[PDB]
RNA sequence: UCUGCGCAUGGCUCAUUACAUCAGACGUAAUCUGCCGCAAAAAUCUUGCGGUCUCCGCAACAUUGGAUAACUUGGCGAAACGCCAAGCUAAUACAUGAACCAACCGGAUGUUCUCUGUUCCGGCGGCAGGGCAACCUGCUGCCAUGGGACGUCCAGCGAAUGAAUG
RNA sequence: CCGGCGUCUUUUGACGAACAACUGCCCUAUCAGCCAGCGAUGGCCGUGUAGUGGACUGCCAUGGCGUUGACGGGAGCGGGGGAUUAGGGUUCGAUUCCGGAGAGGGAGCCUGAGAAAUAGCUACCACUUCUACGGAGGGCAGCAGGCGCGCAAAUUGCCCAAUGU
């Protein structure tokens, strides 16, 4: 029995509210997913729709994006660094959306080579374009600091995005 | 033979998964050994109780199989033989077995 | 860019959540006056934005001015009590009230405790003008609008 | 969840007793209401009186006997709303329901054309999937929908058999009305200036033959025609004219005599 | 007896209970929703025949698959809306699975060939001499606005994340 | 060749559910300070849920309410309404309709679109039944009918014909 409501709370006025009433399947909570590194598991519920939700476990694998090249590939979270809510989370290596953490950076290195007939193109997208000095010794290196922007307890999946100029500099600087 | 299992003297199941020779108790569902399906509604399960793997003393009766048949005919069940029932009523089954 | 240290104080990074920041040759224009880009957001009810909301450098998620909150049913008024707490403000209000026996009037105040955008700054003593809203917080249902 | 109606829960516009049974039928979900329609066994029954009491009510129905909107209906309950057409061949009568004045459902008699003929309003207007554009009023979807275009609170002419579409008609001054909800419902009456409240209620005012002018909502109005002339659909002996209370006692008084 | 639907409604009672309940007036762009109304749906290498090398040739209206109750056989228990072993057989239960027929629209591409470069200054190089492959020299091919055909991979509904339109 | 049924998936209406609060309501000051260790008011990133939220974790501020009666206590299910009445009022509303809560006292849970369901399940406490003592059960504030209690309240009938599910 986990409940959501102001019941069990104080009033405004620092006094107390006296029950009248049980509590319901209405208000419900259940209790944290924790989601590490490690082989996919997933857990999954059912909600009052009779729709289930995937409450994920262990997840080392994860779907990452690039802002301004407007492309998603894969990618391995390797290793968790930066969270903002806890320490905790850190040294634990679980996963929660705003989390910093690190990739295999690899299928991206790939792509921007293609960034025959082909040859043409090879100069076309290459011209009225650079890239970001921060995220070139980076992307180089072979290791890029990403973002995840998923819930992965919820979902049973990591998708995130990934850090040009002002984000990087922020998060380098905790570091 | 096999073993299989039977009842106790209070006529209460024996189960498989359970190790001691000892009633026990434990909630059973409508598809297990200890509760019958049609015995309360969908969902439901209720708390039984129940003899466990291990043989002993206490068994009232047991029920085993015939596996590998020796030397002496156990009477009237190795000395009878009994047809099926009904025969089968699908369409393909009944081709199956004449193999038309 | 680099970044400020006067829009950031916390853990966590402070954003806009609508727009891309990360930008960035900028396909445009969706920024004001012109400027590094920026969300803004038009809301009806025949209110009209904040000059300063739009060319603004702030970073909030609550008001309907730059985030996806949304205002809707009830339109009330009131001045304003005390300029505590950060972003939340104290509404009074005053009204009557009849008594049919004695044909009389009598006084009664209220309060709220409401959420201002750092885009205003209004004293104690001001009137203003406030909007219904989802729950932000505990006590915190609606959201300033305007400020006379 | 609320499966029993009551006789005291239900409305007045069905002229259930108080007495006899204390129990009434509770509509399903269908092209209307449960606070507004007629359902199937209280229209034969109570009206038409082609049943005397329940049993007899489903000895029609079940059969396939009763069809609104050309499609035939077991259900001994089912509602039927404001602008819908029951015919039931068997009998050769035709229904099509309306309000009438006094603010209470009524009857009118049509013919063959006016059979397979219709109106629906415009409640919304929206877009699914590969750029469909969609209409939803009271009585369903249906698709896409020249004709041409436009908007909402308009009110279109439908036909059942088949879809021809005569044209629509829209809301615009100098047109024609029939009224629902709000009091003030089996009236006509034109359209002179319509107020926009913004994220507010949006007030009407009216006007009807030889003055006496008035006002409601505009979302109690339902488009008719252009004109009076104009009209695609017959109406009831009164033309929506409400009479004052004195005149009509007079009236009834008066004629009493035979 | 298996299967599908319903028993969360109706009945009965006021014990708790004052930003609590409730009434009038509003809101959900903060949400779920079986039965009912109306309306939609162009995804998927399946089956039979013949041979066999695993993979092919030849056809086209899918002759799908494995189980379990009632019943019978042994029963157990003092009782119990308590229960067990074995043998039988069904589906709108449960589990698989459908080519051509059958459309419109877009992406990414081949060291594919042919209209072609009208086209050089640079690029990509390809080679030898010095070659430390820094570069200098000499030699050499193609490209420096393009489009036609042929071939390959991807494309549905719904869901997640990141760009763009609104 | 033609027709009637049935079902999977998608979309949105009304049959519903959940959540939020602008205004209002008995008596008491021999109840004047009430709210943060154990969230009290707000802020930031998260977590959870169908979804919003100190609903909850971590971290950071010091606020919130009150003599225009807080906090505490006493009486009480709320409303439509009833009785009395020139008028102003006083008093009652357990009880036919509408809303809420409950099913010996507490808690936890399963199934399902919807329940913290009790003529569903699990455990404890109080009470209690049958037994071959090895065990297995019960919940009338549903209709009849008892027992106790009190100044005080009905048949252990007939029927689905009517009115509904």
């Amino acid at each position: 029995g986990i409940v959501r409501s102001r019941l069990h709370k104080r009033k405004i006025t620092g006094g107390k509210t006296k029950i009248h009433r049980k509590r319901m399947k209405a208000e419900l909570g259940r209790l944290p997913a924790h989601t590490k590194l490690g082989a996919r598991r997933v857990s999954p519920v059912r909600a009052r729709g009779g729709n289930f939700k995937l409450r994920g476990l262990r997840l080392d694998t994860g779907n990452f994006a690039w802002s301004t090249e407007a492309i998603a590939q894969r990618a391995r979270i390797l290793d968790v660094v930066y969270n903002a809510t806890s320490n905790e989370l850190v040294r634990t290596k679980t996963l929660v959306k705003n989390c910093i953490v690190v990739v295999d950076a690899a299928p991206f290195k790939l792509w921007y080579a293609k960034h025959d007939e082909l040859k043409r193109k090879w100069m076309l997208r290459r011209e009225n374009h650079k890239i970001e000095k921060a995220v070139a010794d980076q992307l180089k290196e072979g290791r890029l600091l990403a973002r995840i922007t998923s819930r992965p307890g919820q979902t049973a999946r990591a998708d995130g995005a990934l850090l040009e100029g002002a984000e990087l500099q922020f998060y380098l600087k905790k570091l | 033979f096999k073993l299989q299992g039977g009842s106790d003297k209070q006529g209460f199941p024996m189960v498989q998964g359970v190790m001691a020779p000892s009633r026990v108790s434990l909630l059973v569902k409508r598809g297990a050994v200890g509760f019958n399906t049609f015995r309360g509604y969908q969902g439901e399960r209720r708390r039984k109780s129940l003899r466990g793997c291990i043989l002993a003393s206490d068994i009232a009766v047991l029920n085993v199989v015939i596996v590998k048949t020796g030397e002496q005919p156990i009477e009237g069940v190795t000395d009878v033989s009994v047809p099926r029932r009904l025969g089968p009523k699908r369409a393909n089954k009944i081709r199956k077995l004449f193999n038309l | 860019h680099s970044v400020d240290l006067t829009l950031q104080h916390e853990k966590a990074y402070q954003r806009q959540t609508a727009v891309n920041e990360n930008s960035h040759n900028p396909n445009k224009k969706h920024v004001n006056m012109s400027g590094h880009i920026r969300y803004s957001k038009k809301i009806g009810l025949g209110f009209k934005t904040p000059k300063s909301a739009i060319n603004g450098k702030y970073i909030d998620r609550k008001c309907p001015f730059t985030s996806d909150v949304s205002i809707r049913g009830r339109i009330l008024r009131g001045v304003v009590h005390s300029t505590k707490m950060k972003r939340s403000i104290v509404i009074r209000r005053d009204y009557l009230h009849f008594i049919r026996k004695y044909q009389r009037y009598q006084k009664r105040h209220r309060s709220l405790t409401v959420h201002c955008s750092p885009c205003f700054d209004p004293k104690p003593g001001d009137e203003v003008i406030v909007g219904q809203c989802r729950p932000l917080s505990k006590t915190i249902r609606y959201n300033v609008l305007e400020v006379v | 969840t609320k499966k029993h109606l009551k006789r005291l829960y239900a409305p007045k516009d069905w002229m259930l007793s108080k007495l006899t049974g204390v129990f009434a039928p509770r509509p399903r979900a269908g092209p209307h209401k449960l606070r507004e329609c007629m359902t199937l066994m209280i229209i034969i029954r109570n009206r038409l009186k082609y049943a005397l009491n329940a049993a007899e009510a489903q000895m029609i129905l079940r059969q396939g006997l009763v069809c609104v909107d050309g499609k035939p209906r077991k259900d001994t309950k089912y509602p039927v709303g404001f602008m819908d057409v029951v015919e039931i061949p068997r009998t050769g009568d035709r229904f099509r329901i309306l309000y009438d004045v006094k603010g209470r459902f009524a009857l009118v008699k049509v013919g063959e054309a006016e059979g397979n003929i219709k109106l629906l309003k415009v409640e919304n207007v929206y877009t699914s999937t590969g750029r469909i554009p969609v209409a939803m009023t009271h009585d369903g979807h249906r698709i896409r929908y020249p004709d041409p275009r436009t908007h909402r609170g308009d009110t279109l002419v439908y036909n059942l058999k088949e879809k021809k579409v005569v044209d629509l008609i829209k809301s615009s001054n100098g047109k024609v009305v029939m009224v629902t909800g709000g009091a003030n419902r089996g009236r006509i009456g034109e359209i002179m200036s319509i107020e926009r409240h913004p994220g507010a209620f949006d007030i009407a005012r009216l006007k009807d033959a030889a003055g006496h002018e008035f006002a409601t909502r505009a979302s109690n109005i339902f488009v008719i025609g252009k004109d009076m002339q104009s009209v695609p659909v017959t109406l009831p002996k009164q033309q929506g004219l409400r009479i004052n209370v004195i005149q009509e006692r007079e009236e009834k008084l008066i004629a009493a005599e035979a």
